[PDB]
C-alpha cells in the first residue's frame, strides 16, 4: 500500500486562503512524518516548494514567501499546503511526498490548483 | 546574517580608537567581531583545502605471496643458494635444517636451506608531502543588517553583493582585503601555517580514508614501501616485514604472509587529525588560524539614515540563542525608503532607557519596496526585561527573562 | 548545482533506453543520493530509484525491479540510467534530481535541485 | 569433527545509511530501522537554529543508522576428546639399511 | 581458531574477550551479530552531520 | 612512455598563456623534473624554463620573470604560464623529462600564436 | 661554451652515416654529457643519445638498438656519432647538444647548449 491521495482539481478566487490537503495512507502517522511539497508550473521541471513537519520545524522554498504555510490534522492524518495571498502566479500542480519504513520515496497524486479570474 | 546557529561562537569587542582586532578562527568555530562605532562582522573559517601534492612513501598493507621455491645443500657441503636471491621482487631466507642418512646424504647435522618467494602487493597506501606552497584557506564574512540571504538564494550565495564575500588565505599571500562595499573594506592579515599545520604533517591516503600524520611516525611504519617515484612494477623495500618465514618442526621452513593490515593501522592513528573529505582536494577537519583584523576603511551603513516611522510587526517568535542573545525578525510594512530600524531593550516603558547591549549595530531596512523583512540580534540583561522596537506610537513589546 | 539531462530522442519498444545526467556544479562521491523521477504524459510523478554518491549503493522501485540499472562515473562527473525492455506505457518525462540521506536538516531529505528533463516516447518509426 | 563455539567478524561493511533529525522542543528523533537487528545506531545532538529552518535555537536531536553486514569471519571451535587420534610410529633396530621408513 | 585459511590454538580465556563483532553458534546465511558497534565508529562533533 | 601536447594555442596580447604538457599514465607529473625548450624555425631549440615546483625552478638565460610553471597532479599535467604576452615570444615550445632509464621524451610541439 | 657541429650532407641508403661536433671552448674531459638529437622539419624532437666526457659511457634510443654508435675523440676535443645501416625514413635535421647528469643543479640536466643543425636526407636519385 503506502500511497498518497488528493483530488485532481481545486480552485479559489485570488485573495482568499487556499488550503491544499494531503491525505496519507492508513499505515502512516502524519504527526511524525516530514511532509514535502513540490510545485510544478505546467512545463518547467517541478521545484521543491515547502517542507513541513511542525510549526517550529519547517522550511520553505528558496524564494517562496511566508504566504505559504503548513499544518497537520492528526485526527484524520492529512497534511496541508496553505497559500494565503493567492496571486495569479500560484496556478500550478502541487504534490506531496513522504517516505516508507525502508525510505522509499512515496509521492502523492497532487492537486492542479487554478487561480480564477 | 550568519553565525547564529552555532555553539562555538566567540564574541570580541574592538578598542575605541584602535583598528587592530586580533582574533582566532577555527574549523566549526565562529567569530562575531564588534566595535564601538563600527559595524559588527561575523567571520568563519569554512574550509582548508589542500591539493597538488607529491608522494613521499607508499606503504603496502595487503601483500600476496607467489612462486614458492627453495634450494638446499647438506651440512658439510656448504651454504645454500638460489638464483632468485638477486631478484628485487623475491624475499629469501637461509635457515638450518636436519640432514643425514635419512634424507639424502651421508653426514648428520644441520644443512643450509634457502627459501625464496615472489612478493607482490594487493592494496597499498600512499603518503604525500604537503609543502606550505599549496593549500588554500577560505574565510566567510557576514555583516549584520540583512534578513537571511537576500536575492542570493543560498547561504554562501555569492560574492556579488554587500554583506557577503569569500576571502582566500594562503601562505605566500597571507594578508587580504575584503571589499564588502557600502560597509567599507575589512582588512585581515592572517597568520597561516604557523597557527597550525606544521611541517611534521604528511597527507596520508589509504582506501579513500585520509589523515595527517606526524614527521617520524610515518617514516618508521613497519610495512613494505617504495619511495616517491612511481613506475610500473615498483620495487618494494623491507618486504620481510609482511612476509614471515620462521622455523617448523624440522626439515623445512614455511612462509606465510601477514594478512591484511588496514584495520591494524586504523587503530594506530587514534586521535590523529582527519581529512576525510575528497573531490580531488583534501578538505581538512581542523583549523587554528590566527588573524589580525583591520577596521580602517569600513564604515557603518546606517549613519546618514533617518529613523523609520511606519511601526513594525513581528514575523517570528523571538528566540534565545545558545549564549543568551535575543534574535528577532520583523517585516516593517512601510515604504519609508531606506531608513534606520529603531531597536532597543526597555526595562520599563516610562522612558526607553538603554538597559543592555545591542549586537546588530544600527539595524537598517534595505529596499524601497512596500514590505521588507530584517533580522537583528540583541544582548539582554540578566533578569526580567522587555523588547520594544519602533516609534512610540504603535510600539511592540515582548517580555523577556534571561538567565 | 544545476543538472542538465541528455538522452536519445526515441527508442523502440523492448529496447534498452539510456539517459545521461551531468551534474555540472557539484562533485559526486561526496554523498547526496542522485535519483531519477518521471511523469509519463501528464500524470503524477513516479520515481524509479537513486544511487549513493559516496558508497555507490543503488536503491530501486519495487515495480521497476528487474528492468532498470543505474550507473555512476565520477571521472567525468556524470551518472546514467539504463531502462531495458521498455514498454509502450513507459513514455515519460524524466528528471535526474538530488537528495540528501544523512544530513541533519530534513529539508534536504526531499528532492531539492531538479534537472531540466527529457521527453521520450515509445512509438514506432516514420 | 569439532563444533563451533563463538565466531568473530574481522571484516564488515555497512549499507543503507540513514538519519533523522528534529529541531529542539520537538522531542527526540526516530528511525524505522533503528529497532531492526543487524543495524548500528547512535543518537546525539547538533547545533540548530533559524539558519537551518526552525523556530527556536539550541541542540537538536538526530539518530543515524547503517545496515551491518560481515564480509569475512573467524571461527573458534572446541577441541573435545571425541576426536584426537594420536598416531605413534614405531621402528625397531637390527635391520633396515637406510632411511626412517 | 581459524580466521582466513590458517589455523591456531588459543587459550579460551583470551579468545572470549576479543573486542570484535561475534555470534554464538553457526549461523550460515544471516547471523545475528553481537556488539556490531565494535567496528562502526561514529565521529559526531557537535557541529553537524555525524559520520 | 610519451608526453602529450596541444597543437593550437591563441591568446590576446597581455593575457596569461597556459601551455599544458600531459605526461602518460605511467608517469607522475609531481615527481618529474620538467624542462621547457623554445624553438623557432631556423634556430636550434633554446632551453627556456626548468620547473619542478614553486620552490624548485630555474628560468633560462635572459627570460623575463613573467614565465612561470605549475603542475596539476589530479589530471597529471605540467604547465607553462606566460603572463603579459609580448610579440618576441611567439614560437613553438616543447616539454621534456627523463624516465627510469634516463631516456629523454619530448612532446608534439605547442604552436604558440599571440593575436 | 661554443658547440660547432659539421658533417656531410648526403648519406646513401644502407650505409653507415656519421656526424661530428667540436666543443669550441670547453674541455670534454670534465664531466658534461655530449649528445645528438634529431628531428625532421615539422616533427617532434627525438634524442639519439649522449657520451660522457669522463668515462666514455654511451646510452642511446631504445628504437636504435644496434643502429647508432656514438664515437669520441677526447684529445682533439671532438665527439662523433655513427648511425650504422641507415634507412630511407631517417631523413631529418640533426642537432649537437651538451647536457649534464651528475647532479649539477638539475636545470643543467636538460640540454642547455645546442648546435646549429645539419640537414640529412636518404635518397637514391
Amino acid at each position: 500500500q503506502s500511497v498518497l491521495t488528493q483530488p485532481p482539481s481545486l480552485s479559489a478566487s485570488p485573495g482568499a486562503s487556499a488550503r491544499l490537503p494531503c491525505t496519507l495512507s492508513s499505515d502512516l502517522s502524519v504527526g511524525s512524518k516530514n511532509m514535502y511539497w513540490y510545485q510544478q508550473k505546467p512545463g518547467s521541471a517541478p521545484r521543491l516548494f515547502l517542507y513541513y513537519y511542525s510549526d517550529s520545524d519547517k522550511q520553505l522554498g528558496p524564494g517562496v514567501p511566508n504566504r505559504v504555510s503548513g499544518s497537520k490534522e492528526t485526527s484524520s492524518n492529512t497534511a496541508f499546503l496553505l497559500i494565503s495571498g493567492l496571486q495569479p502566479e500560484d496556478e500550478a500542480d502541487y504534490y506531496c511526498q513522504v517516505y516508507d519504513g525502508s525510505a522509499n520515496d512515496v509521492f502523492g497524486s497532487g492537486t492542479k490548483l487554478t487561480v480564477l479570474g | 546574517i550568519r553565525c547564529i546557529g552555532v555553539s562555538n561562537r566567540d564574541f570580541v569587542e574592538g578598542m575605541s580608537g584602535g583598528t587592530w582586532v586580533d582574533v582566532v578562527l577555527e574549523h566549526g568555530g565562529c567569530v562575531t567581531v564588534m566595535a564601538q562605532d563600527k559595524p559588527t562582522v561575523d567571520i568563519e573559517l569554512v574550509t582548508t583545502t589542500v591539493s597538488n601534492m607529491a608522494e613521499v612513501r607508499s606503504y603496502c598493507y595487503e601483500a600476496s605471496i607467489s612462486d614458492m621455491a627453495s634450494d638446499s645443500r647438506c651440512p658439510t657441503q656448504g651454504e645454500a643458494y638460489l638464483d632468485k636471491q638477486s631478484d628485487t621482487q623475491y624475499v629469501c631466507k637461509r635457515t638450518l635444517v636436519d640432514r643425514g642418512w635419512g634424507n639424502g646424504c651421508g653426514l648428520f647435522g644441520k644443512g643450509s636451506l634457502v627459501t625464496c618467494a615472489k612478493f607482490a602487493c594487493s592494496k597499498k597506501m600512499t603518503g604525500k608531502s604537503i609543502q606550505p606552497e599549496n593549500l588554500e584557506y577560505r574565510i566567510m564574512l557576514s555583516v549584520h543588517g540583512s534578513q537571511h540571504s537576500g536575492m542570493i538564494v543560498n547561504d554562501t550565495g555569492h560574492e556579488t553583493d554587500e554583506n557577503r564575500a569569500k576571502v582566500e588565505i594562503t601562505p605566500n599571500s597571507p594578508r587580504a582585503e575584503a571589499t564588502l562595499g557600502g560597509f567599507g573594506s575589512l582588512g585581515l592579515d592572517c597568520e597561516p601555517r604557523t597557527g597550525l599545520d606544521f611541517s611534521d604533517l604528511y597527507y596520508l591516503t589509504m582506501n579513500n580514508k585520509h589523515w595527517l600524520v606526524h614527521k617520524e611516525w610515518f617514516h618508521d611504519i613497519p610495512l613494505p614501501w617504495h619511495a616517491g617515484a612511481d613506475t610500473g612494477t615498483p620495487h618494494w623495500n623491507n618486504k620481510e616485514a609482511l612476509v614471515e618465514f620462521k622455523d617448523a618442526h624440522a626439515k623445512r621452513q614455511t612462509v606465510v604472509v601477514l594478512g591484511s593490515q588496514e584495520g591494524a593501522v586504523h587503530t594506530a592513528l587514534a586521535g590523529a587529525l582527519e581529512a576525510e573529505m575528497d573531490g580531488a582536494k583534501g578538505r581538512l577537519s581542523s583549523g587554528h588560524l590566527k588573524c589580525r583584523l583591520k577596521m580602517d576603511k569600513l564604515r557603518l551603513k546606517g549613519v546618514s539614515y533617518s529613523l523609520c516611522t511606519a511601526a513594525f510587526t513581528f514575523t517570528k517568535i523571538p528566540a534565545e540563542t545558545l549564549h543568551g542573545t535575543v534574535t528577532v525578525e520583523v517585516q516593517y510594512a512601510g515604504t519609508d525608503g531606506p531608513c534606520k530600524v529603531p531597536a532597543q531593550m526597555a526595562v520599563d516603558m516610562q522612558t526607553l532607557t538603554p538597559v543592555g547591549r545591542l549586537i546588530t549595530a544600527n539595524p537598517v531596512i534595505t529596499e524601497s519596496t512596500e514590505n521588507s523583512k530584517m533580522m537583528l540580534e540583541l544582548d539582554p540583561p540578566f533578569g526580567d526585561s522587555y523588547i520594544v522596537i519602533g516609534v512610540g506610537e504603535k510600539k511592540i513589546t515582548h517580555h523577556w527573562h534571561r538567565s | 548545482v544545476q543538472l542538465q539531462e541528455s538522452g536519445p530522442g526515441l527508442v523502440k519498444p523492448s529496447e534498452t533506453l539510456s539517459l545521461t545526467c551531468a551534474v555540472s556544479g557539484y562533485s559526486i562521491s561526496s554523498g547526496y543520493y542522485w535519483g531519477w523521477i518521471r511523469q509519463p504524459p501528464g500524470k503524477g510523478l513516479e520515481y524509479i530509484g537513486y544511487i549513493s554518491g559516496s558508497s555507490g549503493s543503488t536503491y530501486y522501485n519495487p515495480s521497476l525491479k528487474s528492468r532498470v540499472t543505474i550507473s555512476k562515473d565520477t571521472s567525468k562527473n556524470q551518472f546514467s540510467l539504463k531502462l531495458s525492455s521498455v514498454t509502450a506505457a513507459d513514455t515519460a518525462v524524466y528528471y535526474c534530481a538530488r537528495r540528501d540521506r544523512v544530513g541533519s536538516y530534513p529539508y534536504y531529505y526531499g528532492l531539492d535541485s531538479w534537472g531540466q528533463g527529457v521527453l521520450v516516447t515509445v512509438s514506432s518509426a516514420s
